[PDB]
């Protein structure tokens, strides 16, 4: 038999520190049973197992714990994560390759990988011969290596004819995009 | 420049 | 909760038996930092962050202290109910495209990890690889499972074969995860 306990700490920001709320949860294995949430003001039983631990917890610890969205989470934001997390940029690595073997006339897939970037947000676009791609383009879930990095794979469904296909990469590391050309 | 924790509170029993 | 970013702070677990603990930071769901019990010292996922940031470790030791306390209440509180098992699921995945003798890194994503123990290890042509491996601390899920990611080193070759192994209670036979290139 095991037994397990989690606490979760988590500030949620909008705009900045304009517009912070925090929770935390106390979590018995798998069950949440008892929660401080800013957008309530006070902690709350989540199931019965925390039902005589709210009144406690808003007795002896409510002040400190409303406290803490400025003293933990405005200041973590404002003091440490604007300088290394919302500062941190990494430039994609884009690649082209074709899914199956090139022949004329046969259904293809061209794949544009897209890696090692960072943060998240990102815009992958195909063209053929300068015409942008609607239908016929599908992406993977952004993928989080875990490293602080991510990336995403972009498919095109094509088929080659005698022309020019062109993967377009925006990302806020970027002064420019970044283009990468395969040819039928 | 320091992070903070948020602080895990003691059940009563 | 619909928001710009995320911090993750103060996250602690606590497991009993066997007193293990762990405490993080993270933001925008990756890993800041974990807290090294045994060293009492500030383990930065990115180094460059904690010669920036201070941690004092104190701060995590207190929370862990805490939370084998209230480990104890509530699995008394609950009439010693016990942990369920899950089986987690793994996946292995590169972290850029491959290319012949070019330096990747294999990436063994494993989730749906609760309780957080695990042995999440790698095989190259079925024999044990060890060198240079190195993976994350237990992440947190918002259906408070963990997940946990392993990343292998290597120079790809047509003559080598991966496997990513995880052993876990809630698995019968240790689940292996192929890739090659
Ligand atoms: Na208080
Ligand atoms: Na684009």
């Amino acid at each position: 038999r095991h037994f397990v306990h989690q606490f979760k700490g988590e500030c949620y920001f909008t705009n900045g520190t304009q517009r912070i709320r925090l929770v935390t949860r106390y979590i018995y294995n798998r069950e949440e049973y008892l929660r401080f949430d800013s957008d309530v003001g006070e902690y709350r039983a989540v199931t019965e197992l925390g039902r005589h631990s709210a009144e406690y917890y808003n007795k002896q610890y409510l002040e400190r714990t409303r406290a803490e969205l400025d003293t933990a989470c405005r200041h973590n934001y404002e003091e440490t994560e604007v300088p290394t997390s919302l500062r941190r940029l990494e430039q994609p690595n884009v690649a082209i390759s074709l899914s199956r073997t090139e022949a004329l006339n046969h259904h293809n897939t061209l794949v544009c990988s897209v890696t090692d970037f960072y943060p998240a947000k990102i815009k992958v676009r195909w063209f053929r011969n300068g015409q942008e791609e609607t239908v016929g383009v599908s992406s993977t879930q952004l993928i989080r290596n875990g490293d602080w990095t991510f990336q995403v794979l972009v498919m095109l469904e094509m088929t080659p004819h005698q022309e020019v296909y062109t993967c377009h990469v925006e990302h806020p590391s970027l002064k420019s995009p970044i283009t990468v050309e395969w040819r039928a | 420049l320091q992070t903070l924790a948020l602080e895990v509170e003691d059940d009563p029993c | 909760i619909e928001a710009d970013h995320v911090g993750f702070y103060g996250t602690t677990v606590y497991q009993s038996p066997g007193d293990i603990g762990q405490y993080t930071h993270e933001f925008d769901g990756d890993e800041l930092f974990y807290v090294d019990l045994d060293k009492k010292k500030t383990v930065w996922r990115l180094p460059e962050f904690g010669q920036l940031i201070l941690f004092e470790p104190q701060g995590g030791l207190q929370n862990i202290a805490a939370e084998k306390h209230n480990l104890g209440c509530l699995t008394k509180r609950s009439n010693f109910t016990p942990a369920t098992n899950e089986a987690p699921q793994a996946t292995v995945f590169p972290k850029s495209p491959v290319l012949l003798g070019q330096p990747n890194t294999l990436i063994c994503f494993v989730d749906n990890i609760f309780p957080p123990v695990i042995n999440i290890t790698w095989l190259r042509n079925s024999k044990s690889v060890t060198d240079g491996v190195y993976e994350t601390s237990f992440l947190v899920n918002r259906d408070h499972s963990f997940h946990k990611l392993s990343y292998l080193t290597f120079i790809p070759s047509d003559d080598d074969i991966y496997d990513c192994k995880v052993e876990h209670w809630g698995l019968e036979e240790p689940v292996l995860k192929h890739w090659e290139p």
